[PDB]
């Protein structure tokens, strides 16, 4: 979500790479893989699917290279351009959720609780 | 008075549908099993909450 | 059959249909798939949610209780020849935060015992096997004062009848909620202070919290006199929800529980730090 | 019975 | 056809209407549209009593200023409607009733500024206190009535054990109640995105675990509206809009009519 | 009926057919039977291979782990008063071996715990009879760290509750693998070394190893509160694969093992001294 | 939902198919005991994963 | 119906997908979409390799800045390309390759920003040279890959006889070729004008004298970018916005194939 | 005596391929250890014996019958698919049955050249290339 | 019942 004023434009390209090489630190080497270039305007948001991309049938939920699922990176396509008397600066929410072939298994107990005595 | 149903069968011997059977003991249902065979829903109610629910590959705001 | 939807061969893209851009500020979620942003070959999906049922997620019976009774020669001082504990899933946090992710839920409740036991002192002769006796005292009823007084006697009281060494003690309770759903979140209270009153106290009340004796208590005992030895004992309680049905989905507790309202004290930061642009 |  | 659109509303309900030229579509929480208390589920035996068009209708609450500062904004409902108008009085007259309602939020500014509201409805809203002491937040304190309350950004303890505040302690990034705010969202919202939207319109059926249920002692739902993006503007760093909440009552049933209640506000 | 081929009647032979003969460069076995190289006479065959099913060959529960756990007064200092062990059976070398065979298998897994107690002191008096905990805690779960802390709560890990003296506890488990089968033998890595890499650390890994914690652990612990006396115990692990399946033939391991790999080191000389000549 | 079998007869006493009854009494399959009527296949894919498979009587190598 | 725009695309090649709010509409040069080879015009007998997604996709090139002295740019087509992924490595281990494209230029600035870019698709661009000598522009320097080129104001000769440049000089009102710019719009163009559009969308079929050729011997498409009218902000004397070239191959497919090229481009 | 131990690069000789020996030789060196395979011929370099390594697809290049075998081999895998870069599939183990022997020349030499052919390749995860560390 |  882009969260600037209206009279600000911009794109940007959003992206994720498939794991197994370097992790994307130039937008050149990010374009390579699946990717979405936003382009600001009425339509204040973008989504960019990660497309279940797998060796497994299914991941693990905790770190670990056999099950890694790769990497997220963000760039300008071009750059956020305002006119004058114009916040230059604002912010941007980003969002997740599941698409509908998603599932879990094997139930457990979460390590994001617990007690003292 | 019965129960009959399929187990969805998953790591398969070399020998198809297998059932189980299921017979209730108590006249108070709180005393009974959980059957399990949960149906589902759509999102919908929680991701789309619209008054006017539109098509994804129309813009937004119009 | 109960498997997800299939993946679609998707093609190239050249239109005025543009799935890819929204607007989160309407209050929806745009129903993306793979075939809207990238090409999608065809996937025949056998995966299914059979484990995140709201029963299969619920099914299985947590610890919410250790109450701790002894067995021992009645002196004349503060003892646990009997113990009483207010029947409640809040004393524990592990179950408390799964029903917590709703705020209304209706279901029928399992109880499964195990009881353990020890010698306390080194050597004084032996113990002969110890009977349990677990009572539900209702809202209403009378609460023991001695381990056997009249109460005990039980005759419209469920009880439970415990042999050490014998398989776990297991029952099933009803939905016994006073509304047609158990509220795991009250925003509000049991009184209210009207401009009339005498003193300020009267209309007072504990924020979020309804009735005072909510279930009522479970009553535990040793039904055996007393050994010359001291047996120590646990009865450990399990509880287990079955024929779940739950409403309005909530967040789930992001910090340490303070009590049993929302309210939180420390521990406030929950979140690891790690660098903006950093894998 | 009742076979489903 | 002719010209329609999902940013330009009207909303009508009794002598009260308003007009939106830029709105983001609309909210029916959890998809269902309030309605009456159905004979199959009912549960006082007594004639309820409907005012329709004369509770049934827009009251705005006093405005809020967001500026630069601003940490968040909170109301409570029935709470924030008990003194308005014939509503009000048929609330306090009294045991029961039910509500549900059509709440629109207001804040608009200009293309040149910058700032997005979550504007979220919370089913049972509790919050959490002061103290040490664990469900101590006085009735008083609990219900601000049309004034609201507001969010702060960390947790302060009010120490002072002799004489004790009894208030609530909201802490903006856990939504004031022990869970964070980025979650809040799968409780039904809107957001007032300053480059898209002037408002929100939520419309909220009565959620309860009963069919009806003491108003005086129970609020059902919460508004809470926390800014996700802060306001800022051109470049001058004090800016300040206005935040307007109007409210209505919808499908409003009463039951168990008695003396009128007067609750101790101080 | 699953009897095995019946032999034939064959006779005396003067022909431009030379079955005896053949050529195993091919990659092929001659599929040659006594009436091929001799006069045989005609026998009903009644022998069957019913043993040797790949369900046969495995239907039989094997030792695979001894778990000791303590109950005595939790002193200051290192003590077994819960123990954990990682799920595998590769601990023990005879069910490994079985399974070994072939490089792939399916199987649902059948687990009976035989539990077993006595006194270590020569006497500070007895024990009442001991109630075990087994959890599972699936990779990622919250591990213990103290034999009574929150984490044996169990509101959603699997755990056992056994009594001492009852039958052997026992529980089956689905086919639980990532994959479409579990591997046993991966020829891979879980990471690679890549050159834009800043030390050579974070790219290394174990040779056929894939996950780290690949399926959890179970954790074991006396419930009861301890007596003056100590009671050592033994949790003994049977594990038998049901409902089997199995994928592409491996030789037998003909040295001893050393370690989850194949590596050896000692003992490579498995085979006896016999004279060409002699029978 | 009784499954209903023969039983294969080895020392038959002194009295013909003899049948045995099996129900599960769970809903998952992993639960079930193991069917034991496994059927086999044939030697081939390893005793000849030739090609051109030729009969034994002919030349391995024309 | 629903709200549909000529404004308004998403491109999706592969894994890679384009959105943009304010495009003019799109050119398919000459009317012709990208095909294969039929068999009836084909000449290589050798089965060709067709790579689809993974050749096929969006390449995003370095981004260049306009500024008030930007003279041009230029880009040769598979030149451009030539290091892109496997698209690349597909073109330099065959002898012979074809391809089609989607050119896709951005441009973004501001509803008070001013300007007018040129973007020109053309067939067999021949650019005219340093010297006094004809023809002598070097294969190194007739191809920049990725970086381009860019266009002067004025003929400036390489004068140095003994060591000399072999380089082009493109003047921008002659198209760097001899002719006169005001009629480069007989080539396939769409004009990026900051008041109306953020970008412009070309679609190329493969054109050629020949079904299909040595792409490492041969540019097919030359891709020019004149500003039409100069860029312009405000009263900043010197403004600056970025111009980002987005392109992709389209039925790509590849005869000859052996050892790969190496050429030099030092 | 480490477990598991062998390095990547080590594991991966790519086209010059590794060697068998005839005994366990072990390295050594704890201080900087060579973290490679040591495959012993008649253990099939597994801890197995050779004699049954004909449970798996062979041929056999009698000199007196073939120059030459030929194996064709699908995609095996408990995955339908993998990663390639940290996981081989199948391996080639090519050991003398017979030693080589001529005339009576006692040190005979000839060549032994491998050709293979990828057949039904299909790629999936499109991205940057990965540059791996065989240094 | 099911008889094989
Ligand atoms: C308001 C929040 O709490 C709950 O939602 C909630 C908490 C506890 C719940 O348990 C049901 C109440 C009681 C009722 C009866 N009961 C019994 C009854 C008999 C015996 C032998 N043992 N226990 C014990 C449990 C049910 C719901
Ligand atoms: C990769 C090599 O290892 C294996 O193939 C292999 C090894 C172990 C296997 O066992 C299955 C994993 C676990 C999963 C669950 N599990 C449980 C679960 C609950 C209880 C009480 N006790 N044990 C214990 C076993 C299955 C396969
Ligand atoms: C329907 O259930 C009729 C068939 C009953 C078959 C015999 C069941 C034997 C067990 C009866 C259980 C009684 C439990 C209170
Ligand atoms: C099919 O099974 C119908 C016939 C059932 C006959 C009575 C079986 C009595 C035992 C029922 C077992 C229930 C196990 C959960």
């Amino acid at each position: 979500l882009f969260c600037g004023s209206m009279m600000a434009t911009g794109k940007i390209l959003v992206a994720y790479a498939p794991p197994g090489a370097q992790p994307p630190t130039s937008r050149k080497e990010a374009m390579l893989g699946t990717h979405v270039i936003w382009d600001l305007g009425l339509q204040s948001s973008c989504t960019m699917v990660v497309p279940w991309i797998s060796n497994v049938t299914y991941r693990q939920t905790t770190q670990d290279s056999f099950t890694e699922g790769g990497y997220i990176s963000m760039f300008y396509q071009t750059r956020i351009v305002v006119p004058l008397s114009t916040p230059k600066s604002m912010s941007m929410l980003g969002f997740v959720s599941a698409c509908n072939d998603f599932s879990v298994r094997l139930l457990r107990d979460t390590t994001h609780i617990s007690q003292s005595a | 008075g019965a129960q009959v149903s399929s187990q969805k069968v998953g790591a398969h011997e070399n020998s198809s549908t297998i059932n189980y059977t299921t017979i209730n003991y108590y006249k108070d249902s709180a005393s009974n099993a959980a059957s399990k065979q949960d149906y589902s829903q759509d999102p919908s109610k929680f991701t789309e909450p619209l008054k006017d629910v539109l098509i994804k590959t129309a813009p937004a705001l119009n | 059959q109960d498997s997800l939807p299939d993946t679609k061969a998707s093609g190239p893209a050249h239109s005025k249909e543009v799935p890819a851009l929204t607007a989160v500020e309407t209050g929806a979620t745009n129903p993306l798939a793979p075939s809207d942003t990238v090409q999608t070959r065809h996937v025949v999906q056998r995966r299914s949610r059979s484990e995140s049922t709201i029963e299969s997620f619920f099914a299985r019976g947590a610890c919410v209780a250790i109450i701790e009774v002894d067995n021992e020669q009645p002196t004349t001082r503060a003892q646990k020849l009997f113990a009483m504990w207010r029947i409640t899933y809040k004393d524990t946090v592990q179950l408390r935060r799964k029903l917590e992710f709703f705020t209304y839920s209706r279901f029928d409740m399992e109880f499964t015992f195990v009881v353990t036991a020890n010698f306390t002192n080194a050597n004084n002769g032996h113990a002969l096997n110890q009977v349990y006796q677990i009572m539900y005292i209702p809202p209403g009823a009378p609460t023991p004062k001695s381990w056997d007084d009249y109460t005990w006697q039980t005759s419209s009281n469920p009880s439970i009848f415990y042999t050490y060494g014998a398989a776990p003690a297991r029952i099933s309770v009803p939905y016994v909620g006073l509304a047609n759903a158990y509220s795991h979140f009250y925003d509000g209270f049991a009184k209210v202070p009207l401009k009339t009153d005498a003193n300020d106290q009267i209309g007072d009340s504990l924020y979020s919290a309804m009735t005072v004796d909510d279930f009522g208590v479970l009553a535990v005992r040793v039904v055996n006199d007393h050994n010359p030895t001291k047996v120590t004992s646990k009865v450990r309680i399990y509880m287990k929800p079955k024929h779940v049905r739950v409403w309005c989905p909530r967040p789930p507790r992001a910090v340490p529980y303070y009590g049993p309202g929302v309210d939180y004290r420390n521990n406030l930061d929950p979140l690891s730090e790690k660098g903006l642009t950093t894998y | 019975i009742s076979e489903v | 056809a002719c010209g329609y659109s999902d940013r330009v509303l009207q909303l009508t309900l009794g002598n009260s209407t308003i007009t939106t030229q830029e709105a983001a579509n609309s909210v029916v929480a959890y998809g269902r549209w309030p309605e009456f208390i159905r004979d199959d589920e009912a549960n006082p035996v007594d004639q309820p009593t409907e005012p329709d068009v004369a509770t049934c209708r827009f009251y705005t609450l006093d405005t809020v200023m967001w500026g630069k500062e601003s940490k968040g904004w909170w109301w409570k409902l029935p709470d924030a409607l008990r003194d308005m108008g014939l509503f009000g009085q048929n609330m306090y007259y009294h045991y029961l009733g039910r509500s549900g309602y059509t709440v629109h939020v207001q804040c608009n500014a200009s293309k040149f500024h910058q700032g997005a509201l979550g504007v979220f409805a919370i089913p049972e809203y509790c919050l959490a206190g002061d103290s040490d002491k664990q469900r101590y937040t006085s009735y008083a304190n609990a219900n601000p009535g049309e004034r609201g309350g507001k969010f702060y950004s960390q947790f302060n303890k009010d120490n002072a054990v002799t004489s004790p505040k009894r208030e609530f302690c909201p802490v903006d990034y856990l939504l004031g109640c022990g869970v964070l705010l980025g979650n809040a969202f799968v409780y039904p919202h809107q957001i007032i995105n300053l480059r898209t939207n002037n408002s929100a319109t939520i419309v909220l059926p009565y959620v309860n675990a009963l069919a009806i249920d003491s108003m005086v002692k129970h609020n059902n739902w919460g508004i809470a509206i926390l800014p996700l993006s802060p306001l800022d503007f051109a470049q001058d760093s004090s800016v300040e809009i206005p935040i307007t909440v109007t409210i209505a009552p919808m499908c409003s049933e009463f039951n168990g009519l008695r003396n009128v209640t007067a609750p101790k506000f101080q």
